[PDB]
């Protein structure tokens, strides 16, 4: 996936799981969340980017 | 608009009448005729207009750029050989073909003529295997069909055996010496012909210098010079190293 | 650019047009369709005329899709110029635009092609 | 050309469209290479490719 | 379908619509217009 | 990462002495505003030239053609151009004869352009003319053959 | 002719208008609308179209 | 939201107005970077740069 596409379709994802309550509910910027979290998986090695 | 068109004629020569045969599409005899005062050929996209231009055109340079608008600076899918034969894209004309062309002008209400004879006596197609002849008439009794019959009578031996009969007439069989006698008639440069092919086929006015330069005035840039220039150096700097 | 300044002939300098005062020879301007059309029948006209011969003795001149490519004004100023210079003109188009060439010609050929066929029909016609 | 023949894909391959009987197999007529002054079909078959 | 002054008797009939386009030296302009006003525009053209 | 390396200090620069002098203040002295802009540029056609709307007034051969097809089949005889004229006088003139003959020759029928006929017309500024015409003959027969695209 | 425009606006997104602002020669605001039937943009050559 | 309204707002203030705007509103979304909005529109049209 380019970096972009990537991320906003995470974002895009994301937005549909806003109603479990009881995982890390975000209502004001999903976008920045799958930013934050696409770098997160890239830190535990799930995900490398060339 | 056109009441001091008097000046035509009177004082100069201008294009009066076209004829054709076996030529392009043209099969057979083929006519036209043109008005002092001017004259428009239309007809659909791809019909046969810069075809005539062509025919026309072939009489008067050494050699033309054939199909130069439609073209759109690509090659001359058109040419002398394509036309006798009538191509397209299958060849109207193959084995021995005949062929003739011809134009006429006035000046003074005297009437001038142009044309050329050609025919393959064969199927193949060589610039050589085309048996030709150019012409220039000063004198009224002179026309295609005739030079057709003529023609019909016998070979370029006739058409010049003609020429000798009357007064007024010219034919040739190169080119060149043709072109010569027609321009010394007309003080013509071939330059001048040369700018007639440039208009000929020239589309929408870009801009004046352009102009100038695509059609005022012969290209003659000197690369050709640059060439042997480089490689007489080079073999300077051979004896040099 | 660079090689055809070096090479070529005509860049080694940039052509230039001014409209003159008939009377006076004072400049109106230094300086674009209404004026080339005219250039280029005035070239076509020179390299036609004999030295020495006021008209162009072949004064016969062919333009290819003349109008299919222009406006009105700009092929009245066309037919005008050639007026100025005494050449008889020839014109071709596509169909198009007839209205101006209809008035200011008398006469046209129409070709039309039939599969590998061809042939003409020639036609004229005056006012009253 | 020659090049591109080579290290290009999609220049490896030449392209044409043929017409196919709704009711048979057959083809009514290939269209493709230079027609030689006629294009009232080609025009309508390239447009409804693209 | 951006179309010159050529062939635009064809396209007329098959649309429904034209947005026209104002040259004026180094400036420009644009107006929506079907082909009733459209014609209506010519109409009043040809009276003044 | 963040250590501090023992390496000597060689292209030492020395820049921003802080004199006082060096300072200058916010000229908020160009007060102009910038107008804004949000008129719609409502624009009249006749501006543009005759070029446009002549194009826009041209002939269309469909129409011609079927109506010259309607007047064939009432007629249902051969007609020659001049005759066509007079039953059909045109607008565009010029062209609608190109169109006659272009039909003439889409039909395989001969045009004598060597014998002539002739007619008389007016335009739209009450000028009138006179054609040079070839002879020929149209047929309904000659143009239902025919088909048109 | 213009009869067969009944799926175009039901399926797919349409545009419809196009406004524009010191862009190219289009100095201020311009607005143009777009009939869902399909429309042609007409003008003098050399009139800002492209 | 139109490009009066947007032009509108930028003339009452700057780049910073320009970006505060996106969280005052709804259904709206602001991208200093192209490829961003790219993404964006992409993923809204389901179809990919070719
Ligand atoms: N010598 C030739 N070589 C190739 N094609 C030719 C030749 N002569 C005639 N044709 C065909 O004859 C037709 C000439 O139509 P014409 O109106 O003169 O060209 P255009 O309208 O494009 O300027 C064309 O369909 C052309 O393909
Ligand atoms: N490089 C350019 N050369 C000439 N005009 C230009 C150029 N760039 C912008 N222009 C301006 O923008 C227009 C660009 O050409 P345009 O008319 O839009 O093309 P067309 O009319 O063929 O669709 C011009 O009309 C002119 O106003």
């Amino acid at each position: 996936i380019p970096l972009e596409e990537a991320i906003q379709s995470l974002s895009s994802i994301l937005i549909e799981h806003v109603s479990q309550e009881q995982y890390d509910i975000n209502q004001d910027n999903p976008f920045l969340q799958a930013s934050r979290e696409l770098r997160e998986w890239i830190k535990r090695r799930l995900i490398v980017e060339r | 608009m056109n009441q001091v068109s008097g000046l035509a004629g009177k004082e100069s020569f201008i294009l009066t009448r076209i004829e054709l045969f076996n030529w392009g599409g043209f099969h057979g005899l083929h006519q036209a005729a043109i008005h002092q005062d001017g004259t428009a050929v239309i007809g659909p996209t791809g019909s046969g207009k810069t075809t005539l231009v062509d025919a026309l055109m072939t009489l008067l340079l050494a050699n033309p750029r054939y199909n130069l608008a439609s073209t759109g600076g690509h090659e001359s899918d058109r040419d002398l050989i394509s036309y006798v034969r009538g191509v397209s894209g299958h060849i109207a004309r193959p084995g021995k073909t005949v062929t003739g062309i011809a134009a006429t002008l006035e000046r003074e209400g005297k009437q001038v003529r142009l044309g050329a004879l050609l025919w393959f006596d064969s199927t193949s197609s060589s610039v050589t295997d085309m048996k030709r002849l150019w012409l220039f008439s000063d004198n009224p009794g002179q026309t295609l069909e005739h030079w057709l019959n003529v023609y019909h009578e016998g070979g370029t031996r006739l058409l010049r055996q003609m020429e000798k009969e009357a007064i007024g007439l010219w034919t040739y069989p190169n080119k060149k010496q043709y072109l010569a006698r027609l321009r010394d008639f007309f003080e013509v440069g071939e330059n001048a012909f040369t700018l007639l092919n440039r208009a000929a086929g020239l589309k929408q006015l870009n801009s004046i210098d352009e102009i100038f330069r695509e059609l005022v005035l012969d290209d003659h840039s000197a690369f050709d010079r640059a060439a042997e220039v480089a490689n007489s150096f080079d073999g300077l700097t051979e004896i040099h190293q | 650019l660079g090689a055809k300044a070096l090479l070529d002939p005509r860049f080694r300098l940039e052509f230039a047009v001014s409209v003159m005062d008939r009377q006076s020879g004072n400049v109106i301007e230094s300086r674009k369709e209404i004026i080339a059309s005219y250039v280029l029948t005035a070239s076509l006209s020179y390299a036609l005329s004999p030295a020495g011969s006021r008209y162009p003795l072949f004064g016969t001149i062919i333009l290819d899709e003349a109008f299919s490519r222009s406006s009105h004004a700009v092929a009245g100023r066309i037919i005008a110029a050639l007026r100025e210079f005494g050449l008889h003109a020839v014109f071709i188009t596509p169909n198009k635009e007839m209205r101006l060439l209809r008035d200011h010609t008398r006469s046209a050929i129409v070709v039309h092609r039939r599969g590998q066929n061809s042939n003409m029909a020639s036609l004229s016609w005056e006012e009253l | 050309l020659g090049a591109k023949a080579l290290l290009d894909p999609r220049f490896r391959l030449e392209f044409a469209v043929s017409v196919m009987d709704r009711q048979s197999g057959n083809v009514i007529e290939s269209r493709t290479g230079s027609q030689g002054g006629s294009g009232g079909e080609k025009e309508i078959i390239a447009s409804y490719v693209l | 379908f951006i179309t010159p002054n050529k062939e635009m008797r064809l396209l007329r009939d098959h649309t429904r619509s034209a947005i026209v386009v104002h040259r004026r030296g180094q400036n420009s302009n644009m107006a929506s217009l079907s082909w009733e006003e459209l014609e209506r525009h010519y109409q009043r053209r040809g009276n003044a | 990462r963040k250590q501090e390396v023992p390496l000597p200090a060689v292209g030492v620069a020395v820049t921003g002495i802080p004199a006082i002098e060096r300072l200058r203040f916010k000229e908020v002295d160009d007060e102009a505003e910038q107008t804004l802009d949000l008129s719609n540029h409502a624009a009249d056609l006749t501006q543009i030239g005759d070029d446009f709307w002549d194009a826009f007034n041209g002939l269309d051969r469909e129409v011609l053609i079927q109506q010259t097809l309607q007047l064939l089949a009432k007629e249902n005889r051969p007609v020659g151009l001049a005759e066509l004229a007079e039953l059909l006088p045109p607008a565009h003139d010029l062209e609608t004869f190109a169109v006659w003959i272009g039909m003439a020759r889409e039909a395989g029928i001969e045009v004598i352009d060597s014998q002539r006929e002739f007619a008389e017309l007016s335009d739209g500024e009450g000028r009138r003319w006179r054609f040079n015409l070839p002879t020929t003959g149209l047929e309904s027969q000659a143009l239902m053959d025919i088909d048109w695209e």
